[PDB]
């Protein structure tokens, strides 16, 4: 994933919480979908990822340390 | 198994499960993960009740701490979660990370579940681990909301760093 500085359009809507983003807001673009830097993050201890890595399951993701906790 | 029937909502399988005292109604699975954890997680009332009302444990712990309310109210399922709270589930129940049920409802915008929690006195302002309130883990509107109910219901909105026995 890599961070931008968005310019978009005023459709765009982060794929975590459907929120829009504000001119110059940093944001994350992860695998073409569009994040707030607070919603890319694990979904269980709302941290970043090390080193950009997560693990999907049932639609939300997760870091290695949640995801063997849970649901490996 | 058990779990499956649990997470699917067959209640006539849970039931006839039940039915034989010789399996453990609390045993979580291998995550941890009791009958109750999936029955909460995946909205199925019935059989929540079911497990409640013929005795199972309601603050039940899966790998990462969490409890059967912290399930529920991630995932946004109202009555279940006013059930749980009526059945005297630990409303700030910690898991591993120090988080609380509230935690989930405001970062998934389960905005009545949040409300209701707030309702039946969830602290609003006790930080997990990492330093982070519930509500502020909402998006501005709820978040401006539920610190709003909770002065008016008396709570103090002080700021209360992480500490439990082990912390230091
Ligand atoms: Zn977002
Ligand atoms: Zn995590």
């Amino acid at each position: 994933s890599e961070n931008l500085y968005f310019q978009g359009s005023a459709s765009a809507t982060c794929e975590r919480c459907k929120g829009g983003f504000a001119p110059a807001e940093k944001i994350v673009n992860s695998n073409g979908e569009l994040y707030h830097e607070q919603c890319f993050v694990c979904a269980q201890c709302f941290q970043q990822f090390p080193e950009g890595l997560f693990y999907e399951f049932e639609g939300r993701k997760y870091c290695e340390h949640d995801f063997q906790m849970l649901f490996a | 198994d058990i779990f499956t029937q649990c997470r699917e909502g067959n209640a006539v399988a849970v039931r006839l499960w039940l039915d034989n005292t010789e399996n453990d109604l609390n045993q979580g699975d291998d995550h941890g993960f009791s009958p109750l954890h999936w029955a909460c997680r995946e909205g199925r009332s019935a059989v929540v009740e079911m497990l409640i009302m013929r005795g199972a444990r309601i603050n039940v712990m899966n790998r990462g701490d969490d409890t059967p309310l912290h399930l529920a109210a991630s995932h946004g399922h109202r009555d279940i979660v006013q059930k749980l709270l009526q059945y005297k589930a630990d409303i700030n129940a910690v898991n591993e990370h120090g988080n609380v049920p509230l935690h989930y409802a405001c970062f998934w915008g389960q905005d009545q579940v949040a409300e209701d929690l707030v309702a039946n006195g969830a602290l609003v302002s006790i930080c997990n681990k990492y330093g982070e309130m519930p509500v502020d883990k909402a998006k501005a509107p709820l978040r401006e909301l539920l610190r709003e109910r909770a002065e008016k219901m008396g709570q103090n909105l002080n700021r209360i760093p992480y500490k439990d026995t082990f912390w230091k």
